[PDB]
């Protein structure tokens, strides 16, 4: 998961990528079901789980 | 020893800057804060000697005043300098945006005569113009801390974009809870009906931490403030109340009128 | 096609984002408006397919409106949209802080059914907070352009850190000129005179492009702004008049005083 | 030479704290004339882009 989401968040070939097809890029990239069902309802609790304050 | 302190951005590892990312990568040693445990990996495997700023922070349901935290992370972040360490603290957005243990650090490195500068980064205000479409300078932009509004007299121009910060804790007086309550946030929905109506709509915003995720944008009624979730990474915007009017006693002064302005 | 616009902040190659580069590296064409030519020279071996958006700026003398400009940035970006490239437009600093073209560009793009984001960058006012070691949250921030300030009713907070953007042309009401004149300029300080004293000292500042090149922090009396040396990169800060005091009417409702804050 | 020295110091953080140790040995070290060294320690950015 941190692989490929820091891999997403760097390369603008693969975000231009992930945003034309998520589900088949997250698949191709090994995510698993509820993983990718974690991103589509975006529960990032679960995605951690899965894995200032004040001034 | 010397003292770099840079922002990562909001977004997972690619919102850092390209020189920032370097300061990371040639530092001694590095002092995180960050947001989540994905960034966390990333910083490490970047420079895997880390000290994360979280350890600082009240553990377990302990009382502890955050200024006594911050002080411990300044401190900390001195002893790596004072030692001889090339020091590096990455703070996640904009280091010096709504954040004193980088302004103090370098203040301390300073008057110890150590080397320290500020790296300028992307913060939770420049994410908040892209994801909403707003330009700060369509009708002008006022920013305030949300206690700092309600705790001394701030007087907002109701024609700007207004953003108050860590809107979680209004009014939180003691600095020790994470979290502010439903009265406190009635009370700022009052003080703010000074200039905003009832039923004024704002904006509870929070930017995405990760390529995933889309940015929370919810709007609602002032009055329903509340009674909303908030968390410690939101921010309310307060969009104007009021169109802007002609200054005729300065277009007088500069001999013109409204249609000859181009 | 589709629209990415991206910041490249206001130094030299190293104040992009990492994703940023990333987007102006793959695009099929890029329209650019960077400060210098050490800036486009980068750009150019970054991606040679460029189109400096310079050049419908008013050439040799000739009489027009910004508003012309702009739209003619806006089309020329929407052509390549249109044609089915993939398009990025490179504004300097953040592409949507007090710039129209990428904001302009974007709603046109969406309502024509073209996908169109904004990249959020580092933008001048995020370079000042870190050059003059200023937090923006430590007693409340206010943007406005000049310009707007004169012509429409703003009415600034003392207590926090005013920045007038724009501040050589204030006053500019044809939007033709490329800086403003002196007895303008006179009238801003006495419009400002209701707020901040004469002797007020302000701070001319200017982020540096280069980096072996010192940010300008020229600090100045308010009633010596008319005879400064001002250029289009230039950005007035006016540091707070008033010290912060204390809001009893909220305190009592939260039924605290200045001894409990933490 | 000076547009890829400044493009190179803007990004690198390395050579950007060796810039900060000894200016005048960096630049001399990548090639940069005295009338550019001039220039940068005056703060003549109007000659450096002549240059
Ligand atoms: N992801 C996010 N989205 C919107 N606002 C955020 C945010 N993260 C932090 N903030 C704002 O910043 C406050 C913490 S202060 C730290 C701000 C940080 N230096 C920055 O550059 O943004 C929060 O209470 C909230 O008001
Ligand atoms: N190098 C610089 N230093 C300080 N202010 C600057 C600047 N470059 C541009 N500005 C400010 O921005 C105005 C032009 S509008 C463009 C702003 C740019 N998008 C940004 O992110 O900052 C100038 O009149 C000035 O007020």
């Amino acid at each position: 998961l941190s692989d490929f989401f820091t891999q997403l968040g760097q390369d603008a070939q693969l975000m231009e990528d992930y945003k034309q097809n998520p589900e088949a890029v997250m698949r191709a990239h090994g995510l698993t079901d509820e993983q990718i069902n974690a991103v589509m309802t975006g529960d990032m609790e679960k995605l951690k789980t899965l894995s200032y304050d004040v001034i | 020893g010397s003292l770099v302190c840079v922002g990562t951005g909001l977004q997972l590892a690619g919102q850092i800057s390209v020189l920032s990312r370097s300061y990371i990568e040639h530092a001694d040693i590095v002092f995180s804060l960050l947001p989540d445990g994905f960034s966390q990996r990333w910083l490490t495997k970047l420079n895997p000697n880390v000290i994360n700023l979280q350890q600082f922070y009240a553990q377990n349901g302990e009382v502890k005043n955050r200024r006594d935290t911050y002080e411990q992370m300044v401190n900390a972040i001195l002893d790596a300098v004072r030692a001889g360490k090339k020091t590096v603290c990455a703070l996640y957005g904009h280091p010096g945006v709504f954040a004193c243990v980088s302004h103090m650090a370098i203040t301390r490195a300073k008057a110890e005569g150590f080397s320290a500068k500020m790296e300028p980064g992307i913060s939770a205000e420049a994410c908040l113009w892209a994801d909403l479409g707003i330009d700060p300078g369509n009708s002008g932009h006022q920013s305030f801390e949300a206690s700092q509004f309600m705790f001394f007299n701030h007087v907002p121009d109701p024609t700007t974009h207004l953003l108050l910060w860590q809107i979680a804790i209004a009014g939180e007086h003691t600095l020790t809870q994470f979290h502010t309550s439903s009265d406190r946030l009635q009370i700022l929905v009052e003080q703010l009906n000074q200039w905003y109506p009832l039923d004024h709509e704002v904006v509870i915003y929070e930017a995405a931490n990760l390529p995933i995720q889309a940015p929370r944008i919810e709007r609602l009624p002032l009055a329903n403030l509340p009674q909303a979730h908030l968390m410690p990474i939101s921010t309310l915007l307060i969009p104007p109340a009021k169109k802007l009017e002609y200054n005729y006693a300065i277009l007088a002064k500069l001999g013109i009128g409204p249609e000859d302005l181009g």
